[PDB]
């Protein structure tokens, strides 16, 4: 009654405090900093292949660590592995549940995880001493769609939910060691830290949290989107993430100075982000639309330089390789292309 | 961050009016179409009234047809909803909804349990 | 316990330290500029070393 | 007035050779545009692409100027080729409406029926088929042309002119007419049952579209396949040649067309602005 | 050079033997029909099936493989895995037009479903699941639709209506209106790509997937006649 009311005041009094130690720290803007630092120019990357043996819409894509091999799901239960340089599919692993809405490649390359309205995240075992392509576990503790999954070793797996609750697992024994809560609504997808001794998560309650993965507590919150948060990624040196929402715009956060830097919008782009991940370098942001065509975002002065283009439908997947050559992104027609 | 703070009011008799307002802020208002959802003591959460981007296309709930009256502001960034003739069938907290995302017809679950994008409400309790 | 779990939870995060948004933006400029040379989508590789 | 001719080849030819080409291509380098009716566009643009390429000029020429320009051997490899093509296009066209026919009154069971195999085996029968009746009168003004004076004698032999008449054109356009009546039928059922299921709170596109095909093909290839049913049955003094001539110069103008009624999807235009 | 030209080698042969197995794919995934079947809570659905977070219920009326899944263990917020739904034949959408409580959620539910970017194209089969306690509820009286909908009181049967012989004129309005309510919601946007197909259920109707073919091979065949340029 009253108690509830007390303590949602000093709440509030503590937000305010929290915006008021934003604000003091808010010296100048990125743009401020970047006005003197040349453009990027045009960049003009071409579909140096195209990927296609999906009959459904491709839902998501992940890169080998050797930057040669790429995993992809579709919608028609198929997990499919290719060889981007000589666009030989490796595999072709028949999943048991169609409705597959992520897929990881573990960081070795000897397993690859998926999972999707099933609620289970799925372990196949690649390199098999009989040579075949069969589960080496289930994750079976979620309540909702599992809306992503990132390998952190052989064994470690993390995986976001549509339950509000990202989940450490253990793929060893099958149990899930930690589980992160403090999401209101679908949590859509994670980054894992280039170290993973944290990571970040986006939610569809327009914030994002960074997770410590050891001792499994919500280090921070951003909150400065307008709607649901599709799509997350670390910059490559681990200080900063980028998110893309709904809303149509993707933001710049900075996990130090706890604000956000940059706001990567137009005025004539209406269609929400489904996909972002940065360049080697972090000045290349790759943003995934609904108006079928990714962009690339000179992500020190927001401004547009580069569009790809040739997707008959939205752009789901888009993930840039290790080293920094190639750019796949996959879409609801069921053809990845791979740009550079 | 997105926030709705509505400010309506207590007690009426049955046969009065009550104006609730909705001040939203912390997002672009005039690209969402805004509700009203209201939960009556010992009940499930119910859609009361929608209102477009501009203002053009309302909607009502049987229940409320005739006797409320949603309307928004968008240079002011407020949405209200008019109550007249209340009945004590209309006793319930009044959340001020808005829609999931922008330049959008569908408003998605908008009435669920946890939502997001909504307020905590305010309680209109018609008695004597 | 729930107001109490949100309210400690908002007070742990209004404890950690905050730089200037020009140092962080100093920071990740730095970044940017100094593996500027090793970024083959940035600035584009000749055909020879493109495995594409 | 031959001089305009000359503007008659030069629109005709390109006409037909870059939309039949363009075509190909569009179906070639695009995978939307690959479907299991496209393998039959494809074949009637092959088809039309060979005549628009060399069957047009030889008989533009020996329309024009009344003398055959290539030699004996070059007026056997011509006729054989003409006969070839055109009934592989007539029959290509046949096929692309009895696909339309399973894929409008068997919808369910379509994508199942007609698959990409099945349309190749198709394709390839309606080509063998072609060049079986081409190739008919190689083995064994009557015997006046094949006394090589310089010019060029289409097959006359009476019974090889009603059968090529017949498997050529006669046998299609009956699988074609009754094929697109049925589907006209059901075309115009759904539209009014939709259109009184659309109207109850406060055109004709069938007919246009089934009329624009059997249309564009019977206005260009009943005047010449009738007329060479009576130069067959009558003689040259019922047809004389120069009306055979201007006849079948009209089916090679079908084949002209041909680009532009069964490429109108939105999906053809789309991959044409991308080639373009 | 040898041990390199083998590695090609040996991965075309194993490309060839996995695009094999995928064309064969390929041909089963095409002559199966998916249906997204949701309701509400009291609607009905269980019931419709008449075979984890899906049940999957094959059947096969007329030779043709269907394909319906009811999607259940998810939470109550559906703005987001519904997307995954977007190249499903139809979307059977189960009422029970008994609960005139909850009668104005499922308006709005078919309302989102039908103005949606990705389900803009999917067409809505819908079903009325208690036509049995439909009749109960107005024959009784104690309960009348006009307190929810006050526009019930200016409505008039159709003139096309089929009143089954042997029931009520009040019970064929009750019906006529609950359908006429949907089917505005359907017809005030729907622009020829997709539409509604409004049935009358009860929980004993043994002919009800007939009815789902009937009316897939409709919406198919009206999807051939419209990119045919021939609608
Ligand atoms: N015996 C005689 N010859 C001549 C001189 C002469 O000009 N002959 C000639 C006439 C017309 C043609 C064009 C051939 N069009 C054939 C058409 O495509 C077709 C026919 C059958 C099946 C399918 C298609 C070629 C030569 C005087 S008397």
């Amino acid at each position: 009654q009253s108690e509830l009311d007390q303590l949602r005041q000093e709440a509030e009094q503590l937000k305010n405090q929290i915006r008021d130690a934003r604000k003091a720290c808010a010296d100048a803007t990125l743009s401020q900093i970047t006005n003197n630092i040349d453009p990027v120019g045009r960049i003009q990357m071409r579909t140096r292949r195209t990927l296609r043996g999906h009959l459904a819409k491709i839902y998501a894509m992940h890169w080998g660590t050797d930057s040669r091999l790429l995993v992809s799901a579709s919608q028609d239960g198929k997990l499919i592995i290719w060889d981007s340089y000589t666009t030989n599919k490796v595999h072709a692993i028949p999943l048991r549940s169609s409705w597959v809405m992520t897929c990881a490649y573990a960081p070795s390359g000897n397993y690859v995880a998926c999972g999707g309205l099933d609620n289970i995240c799925s372990i196949y075992n690649l390199k098999t001493r009989e040579g075949n392509v069969r589960v080496s576990r289930e994750l079976a503790g979620h309540t909702g769609y599992l809306s992503c999954c990132r390998f952190l070793d052989d064994n470690q797996i993390v995986t976001s939910s549509g339950d509000t609750t990202c989940a450490l697992w253990d793929i060893e024994t099958g149990q899930q060691t930690t589980t992160f809560t403090g999401h209101t609504g679908d949590v859509m997808s994670l980054s894992l830290a280039p170290d993973t001794r944290l990571f970040v998560s986006g939610a569809c309650d327009a914030s994002a949290k960074l997770w410590d993965v050891r001792e499994g507590m919500c280090r921070q919150t951003f909150t400065g989107h307008e709607s649901d948060i599709n799509a997350i990624c670390f910059f490559p040196n681990g200080n900063a993430f980028a998110t893309g929402s709904d809303d149509a715009t993707c933001r710049l956060f900075d996990l130090r100075a706890d604000q956000e830097l940059m706001t990567y919008s137009h005025d004539n782009i209406i269609c929400g982000i489904t996909s972002v991940s940065f360049s080697k370098s972090g000045r290349l942001l790759l943003a995934g639309y609904d108006d079928f065509n990714c962009n690339v975002w000179d992500a020190l002065k927001a401004d547009r330089a580069g569009v790809l283009a040739g997707h008959d439908n939205r752009v789901s997947c888009l993930g840039v390789t290790d080293d920094g050559m190639a750019v796949a992104t996959g879409s609801w027609d069921s053809f990845l292309k791979i740009w550079n | 961050q997105v926030q709705l703070q509505e400010s309506g009011g207590g007690l009426v008799q049955p046969g009065g009016s009550l104006r609730l307002s909705c001040a939203a802020s912390g997002f672009t208002f005039s690209n969402y179409k805004m509700n009203w959802v209201r939960q009556a003591p010992g009940k499930g959460l119910e859609w009361v009234s929608d209102i477009s981007q501009s203002g053009a296309s309302i909607s009502y709930t049987g229940s409320v047809k005739g006797r409320f009256t949603i309307s928004r502001d968008n240079a002011k960034n407020t949405l209200y909803l008019q109550m007249n003739s209340l009945k004590p069938e209309d006793t319930a907290v009044y959340y001020c909804a808005r829609c999931p995302a922008p330049f959008t017809r569908d408003c998605f679950d908008v009435t669920s349990t946890t939502y997001a994008y909504r307020g905590q409400g305010t309680q209109v309790t018609v008695s004597s | 316990a729930q107001a109490r779990k949100l309210v400690e939870q908002l007070k742990m995060e209004a404890n950690i330290d905050r730089i200037k948004v020009s140092k962080a933006a100093a920071d990740l400029m730095a970044y940017c500029e100094a593996h500027a040379k090793e970024d083959p989508l940035l600035t584009p590789v000749p055909a020879s070393e493109n495995p594409f | 007035a031959v001089a305009l001719a000359g503007a008659l080849l030069a629109l005709e030819v390109l006409a037909t050779v870059g939309g039949n080409l363009l075509v190909i291509v569009a179906i070639a380098r695009t995978p939307r545009l690959q479907t299991m009716t496209n393998v039959f566009v494809t074949s009637l643009a092959t088809a039309d692409l060979v005549v628009g390429l060399l069957v047009v000029p030889p008989g533009a020429t020996l329309a024009l100027t009344g003398r055959w320009p290539l030699g004996a051997t070059g007026c056997e490899l011509w006729t054989s080729v003409d006969v070839l093509c055109v009934t592989a296009s007539i029959e290509t066209l046949c096929a692309l409406a009895v696909d339309r026919y399973l894929a409008v009154t068997n919808p369910l069971r379509y994508g199942a029926l007609v698959t990409k195999r099945r349309a190749r085996a198709a394709v390839v029968l309606v080509w063998v088929v072609s060049a079986a009746v081409s190739f008919a009168p190689i083995m064994s003004e009557a015997q006046r042309c094949h006394s090589n004076p310089h010019c060029c004698a289409f097959a006359s032999n009476i019974p090889y002119a009603l059968l090529s008449s017949s498997v050529s054109f006669y046998l299609p356009l009956l699988v074609m007419l009754f094929v697109y009546a049925r589907v006209f039928l059901v075309a115009t059922r759904q539209l009014r049952l939709l259109r009184r299921e659309l109207g109850r709170f406060p055109e004709h596109r069938a007919l246009r579209t089934l009329g624009l095909i059997v249309g564009t093909f019977t206005l260009c290839w009943l005047p010449f396949f009738v007329a060479n049913v009576m130069r067959a049955l009558g003689g040259p003094s019922l047809v004389p040649s120069p009306a055979l001539l201007a006849l079948n110069w009209l089916g090679y103008a079908n084949s002209a067309f041909n680009p532009l009624i069964y490429c109108r999807s939105p999906d053809f235009r789309s991959a044409f602005r991308r080639l373009l | 050079t040898e041990d390199q030209r083998n590695e090609e080698k040996a991965q075309r042969e194993a490309n060839k033997k996995i695009e094999k197995q995928l064309q064969k794919d390929k041909q089963v995934y095409r002559a199966t029909h998916r249906l997204l079947l949701l309701g509400a809570d009291n609607s009905g659905k269980s019931t419709i099936v008449k075979q984890s977070g899906i049940f999957e219920t094959k059947f096969q009326v007329d030779k043709v493989n269907f394909h319906m899944f009811d999607v259940g263990g998810q939470r109550d917020e559906r703005r987001k895995w519904i997307q995954c739904f977007n190249d499903v034949t139809a979307i059977i959408f189960v009422v029970d037009s008994s609960d005139y409580n909850r009668l104005q959620e499922a308006l709005n539910l078919f309302k989102s479903i039908w103005n949606n970017r990705w389900l803009r194209t999917i067409s809505v089969i819908l079903f009325l699941n208690k036509q049995d306690l439909l009749a109960e509820k107005v024959l009784a009286g104690k309960s009348k639709i006009e307190d929810y909908f006050p526009e019930f009181a200016r409505y008039t049967t159709p003139e096309d209506a089929t009143p089954e012989p042997g029931e009520d004129p009040r019970v064929t309005r009750a019906k006529y209106f609950i359908r006429d309510e949907f089917l505005r919601i359907s017809t005030a946007s729907g622009d020829g790509r997709h539409y509604c197909y409004p049935h009358f259920t009860c929980a004993v109707d043994t002919e009800n997937a007939r009815r789902i073919f009937n009316d897939c091979r409709d919406i198919i065949q009206r999807m051939h006649l419209r990119q045919y340029e021939l609608l």
